[PDB]
């Protein structure tokens, strides 16, 4: 059976703006384990995100970690664009600072 | 304290190449180790860890060997498979593996792990005594049958209650963040209790304002990882129990 | 230091 996967958007620290941080893309709970994951700034993908090896959890369903360092800014929006079989068109997340 | 060693082993098939992909990663403490991709540069097993670099050369090349025959093995069974199951060319499909011993205090074996899995589910795995099988499908019981006439469990058996717990002891002798939390007050008014920067992920937040839990409503996230070795989580709408907590914490 | 399996499936 297939699963469709499940992402969500994180940061490391309460986003301030000035500091460093880490944003995150976490998927989870997907079968097969093949899927493509793009991190974007504003619409243009992140290039040099480094990308967690594949696991999978006790249910035997796979989960990936994708995640990069950067400095949040308030005008700036950060998303998440993932490929898998079990979607028509790609999912893209976007990363709130609120929750 | 309590530790642990897994081994998750992934092969796949894919429709468009002869031989299926296999992954091997090991974890030491629910943290990762070292890896083995048989779509590397050539493939080996190599060191995911700070603590790990230091294993001899003959280290590696046991290992890497040993990966190329669960290579052959997982390439066999896939084929076995399709058979049981009367699938055709055209699908990909998944075996999956996961072994591993959970030792105590004591450095003791409390229980050892080995199950298997097909396209994600269940197939067969060894019980909690070492010496049985539990089987779901009928397309299993032919497994089932062949691996109890072939000693399969004592084989198991012996790496568990052996090799296993006697290499993770030697691996932990070569190498505990509490939780800083917050509350976002944001109203739409639904409140929400953050617990960040903590490790290991052992943590359970709770909402009682008046002295008695809830779970009506009280949305939650499960246990998500920081980019870096900690572990985040937060619950909706608060007393933060973790681990390296002497006193679970108090957030209102 | 990582299993090694026995019989096929």
């Amino acid at each position: 059976i297939q699963k469709t996967p499940q992402i969500q958007v994180y940061s490391r620290h309460p986003p301030e703006n000035g500091k460093p941080n880490i944003l995150n893309c976490y998927v989870t709970q997907f079968h097969p384990p093949h899927i493509e994951i793009q991190m974007l700034k504003n619409g243009k993908k992140i290039p040099k995100v480094e990308m967690s090896d594949m696991s999978f959890s006790k249910d035997w369903s796979f989960y990936i970690l994708a995640h990069t360092e950067f400095t949040p800014t308030e005008t700036d929006t950060y998303a998440c664009r993932v490929k898998h079989d079990s979607m028509a068109e790609p999912k893209t997340v976007y990363w709130d600072r609120d929750m | 304290g309590p530790h642990s060693m897994r081994y998750f082993e992934t092969a796949v098939s894919r429709p468009g190449l002869e031989e299926p992909r296999y992954i091997s990663v090991g974890y030491v403490d629910n943290k990762e180790f070292v890896r083995f991709d048989s779509d590397a540069e050539n493939p080996r097993y190599e060191p995911r860890a700070p603590w790990m670099e230091q294993e001899g050369p003959e280290y590696w090349e046991r290992e890497t060997q040993k990966a190329k025959g669960q290579e052959q093995w997982f390439r066999v069974s896939l084929r076995n498979l399709l058979g049981y199951y009367n699938q055709s060319a055209g699908g990909s499909h998944t075996l999956q593996q996961m072994s591993g011993c959970d030792l105590g205090s004591d450095w003791r074996l409390l229980r050892g792990y080995l199950q298997f899995a097909y396209e994600g589910r269940d197939y067969i795995a060894l019980n909690e005594d070492l010496k049985t099988w539990t089987a779901a499908d009928m397309a299993a019981q032919i497994t089932r049958r062949k691996w109890e006439q072939s000693g399969a469990a004592e084989h198991y058996k012996a790496y568990l209650e052996g090799e296993c717990v006697e290499w993770l002891h030697r691996y932990l002798k070569n190498g505990t963040d509490s939780p800083k939390a917050h509350v976002t007050h944001h109203p739409r008014v639904t409140l929400r209790c953050w617990a960040l920067g903590f490790y290991p992920a052992d943590i359970t937040l709770t909402w009682q304002l008046n002295g008695e839990e809830l779970t009506q409503d009280m949305e939650l996230v499960e246990t998500r990882p920081a980019g870096d070795g900690t572990f985040q989580k937060w619950a909706s709408v608060c007393r933060v129990y973790h681990e390296g907590l002497p006193e679970p914490l108090t957030l209102r | 230091k990582a299993p090694y399996n026995x019989a096929t499936m």
